[PDB]
């Protein structure tokens, strides 16, 4: 009785859709992603988020041949109850114009056939572009997207596998997906103003995609939340590679402290500090006592 | 200022610029296909060779050697005329490109005429050492390790004091690093096991990024790494990694057991004395 939602996954082929899934849901590097081979049609994945959403992910095999059979003799079997749409482009294509047709013609698919669809467009491979060149290129491919999606709305990315980029991608996709989203919004906003909290980023363990956070101090780098995910993921894999399974960890400054712990059974907390008179033990009692409030919620 | 001085060299992409972004700029390994904060003074490249400690020549193994190899002998034989107590290094570099048939190949060949070139110039009491090196691994920081390590003559008294504390503290192993680096300059007389090097790498790593996010100040900037720097991670075998502020460019990290750890007050008190012996070490 947990909400199942189908997720597309489609672009033509080496485009990087299997590694994109495969970072963000298999614990692969960027460096391992070289070994995948080609999908052959759609490879099923079924990802537990949370206990309350499954992610019914359709990974589509973006050969020629691939497409036209989804276009035709599965034309049903593929754009049927779709929620999401994730479109995937190499920002390297020499084919321009022949990748708007195969984007196009799943855009009719999905106005045909489930036309509430939320429709994402990730303009991929960023790391090819040369820095000062990036934010110029996706704004243009953003521009022409936007129009050429006619009627359905598209929310497009420059993405990498080599950077935090692709985590900010997933987690706003994941994030339209979880259900009960804005309730868990405020139960995390509540506990940080109790604990009294600079910022609290809540993650799915798994995955350590932001599922929810909280604010107090406006601060700085508006793209911190990815550089998390991206910074801990690549940790937690360190330490399962090298020696055993992540735990928890303390961080400090003489200007902060930082609480990064299992939350619930489902989720890792983050908690940031800038020391008032806050004894270090009733931090950690906060912590280790919302568990019990959040670890109901995600029931089914 | 009496830092131990390196010079990288080598012929165009061989990965100086490479080596030198990943090692000492904290930067990415893909991010280098387009292009006075260390314990170490270093230089991508006869006054030069007078007072340098060590020579890194590089070379690109996904590459033929055979010119790479003749700009060595000579850039190496030019050095040693200078300043014979030099110390000569070798970064057989890309091998993340090889197989492993082919980097003991490469390695064996470029060992075997590397020696033999010496040989034949009469250049017999000089030596080389070689390394396996890799941006896209953790070579890059244990070749360096290993390097820098040669040009510390404190480094007995490092070992000594690091000893001391950790049979005196319920510690496994301690590294003394270079904080931007990520290169250890000293570690207790334990055996050292590189998968706990890579580890405590990695463990800096998070530190400084969730330091540079959090606690700069209010406005843009202050630092990452001051004299409160600190941290504490817990591994479900119940390992412990302990990361404090030894110095502004060296950082201590300790890999201990929950059930030493449950002893953090001797811990505590013993570090103050191992710091301020490290302070007596260097004239901070
Ligand atoms: N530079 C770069 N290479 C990438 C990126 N993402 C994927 N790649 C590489 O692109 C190649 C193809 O990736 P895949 O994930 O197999 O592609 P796919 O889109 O699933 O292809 P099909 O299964 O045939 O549809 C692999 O070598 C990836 O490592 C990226 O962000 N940057
Ligand atoms: N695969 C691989 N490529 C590398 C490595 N080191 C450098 N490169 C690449 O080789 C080129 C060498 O860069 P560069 O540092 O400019 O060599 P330099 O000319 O001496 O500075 C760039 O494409 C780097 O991405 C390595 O260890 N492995
Ligand atoms: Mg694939």
């Amino acid at each position: 009785t947990a909400m199942k939602k189908k997720v597309l996954l489609m672009g033509k082929s080496g485009s990087g859709k299997t590694s994109m899934r495969s970072i963000i849901f298999a614990n692969y590097i960027a460096r391992d992603t070289r070994r995948l081979g080609a999908t052959i049609d759609v490879e099923h994945s079924h990802v537990r988020f949370l206990g309350n959403l499954v992610l019914n992910l359709w990974d589509c095999g973006g050969l020629d041949t691939f497409m036209e059979n989804y276009f035709t003799s599965q034309r049903d079997n593929i754009f049927r109850n779709v929620e999401v749409l994730i479109y995937v482009f190499d920002v390297e294509s020499r084919e321009l114009e022949k990748d708007m047709h195969y984007y196009q013609s799943c855009l009719e698919a999905i106005l045909q056939n489930s036309p509430d669809a939320k429709i994402f467009c990730l303009v991929h491979k960023m790391d090819l572009v040369q820095e000062d060149q990036r934010d110029l290129i996706f704004k243009e491919r953003e521009e022409d997207l936007r129009r050429l999606s006619r009627p359905l709305e598209c929310a497009c990315f420059r993405t990498s596998i080599w950077d935090e980029t692709l985590y900010k991608a997933w987690s706003s996709i994941v994030y339209q997906l979880i259900p009960n989203v804005q309730q868990l919004e405020m139960n995390l906003r509540n506990f940080a103003q109790i604990i009294e909290a600079d910022e609290v980023l809540l993650f799915e363990r798994a995955t350590f995609l932001v599922i929810s956070h909280y604010q107090c101090k406006e601060q700085r780098d508006v793209h911190r939340f990815e550089k998390i995910s991206n910074i801990i993921k690549q940790f937690k894999l360190s330490c399962s590679k090298l020696a055993a399974s992540f735990q928890s960890m303390e961080v400090r400054n003489s200007n902060f402290a930082a609480f990064i712990d299992i939350f619930t059974s489902n989720t890792y907390v983050m908690v940031v500090m800038s020391d008032p008179s806050i004894p270090s033990a009733a931090t950690l009692i906060n912590i280790r006592n919302a568990r019990k409030h959040f670890e109901k919620l995600e029931r089914v | 200022s009496s830092k131990p001085r390196i010079l990288l060299m080598g012929l165009r992409r061989s990965g100086k610029n490479s080596i030198q972004k990943v090692v000492f700029h904290k930067m990415s390994p893909n991010e280098t296909l387009f292009l006075n904060s260390s314990f170490v003074n270093f230089q991508i490249w006869e006054m030069i060779f007078r007072g340098t400690g060590a020579l890194i020549y590089v070379i690109d193994a996904q590459d033929d050697y055979m010119e790479a190899l003749t700009r060595l002998h000579i850039t190496v034989s030019k050095a040693y005329k200078v300043n014979p107590d030099m110390n000569f290094e070798v970064f057989i570099h890309k091998v993340d490109g090889l197989s492993d048939d082919h980097k003991i190949e490469t390695q064996r060949d470029i060992h075997q005429r590397a020696n033999d070139d010496l040989a034949d110039a009469g250049l017999e009491k000089l030596h080389l050492s070689f390394y396996l090196t890799s941006i896209y691994d953790h070579s890059i920081f244990e070749a360096f390790s290993k390097v820098v390590q040669k040009l510390i003559p404190q480094l007995p008294t490092l070992e000594n004091l690091l000893n001391i504390f950790i049979s005196n503290s319920g510690i496994e192993k301690a590294f003394l690093f270079d904080v931007v680096s990520k290169i250890y300059i000293a570690t207790d007389s334990s055996p050292v096991d590189m998968q706990s090097y890579e580890l405590c790498c990695d463990m800096i790593d998070v530190v400084i990024d969730v330091s540079c996010i959090y606690g700069l100040k209010e406005d843009g900037s202050g630092s990452a790494y001051d004299k409160e720097s600190m941290a504490i991670i817990k591994l479900n075998n119940t390992t412990v990694l302990y990361l404090k502020e030894v110095t502004k460019f060296l950082a201590l990290v300790c890999i201990l057991r929950e059930e030493s750890f449950e002893r953090k007050g001797l811990i505590d008190y013993n570090f103050h004395c191992f710091r301020k012996a490290i302070h007596e070490v260097f004239e901070v």
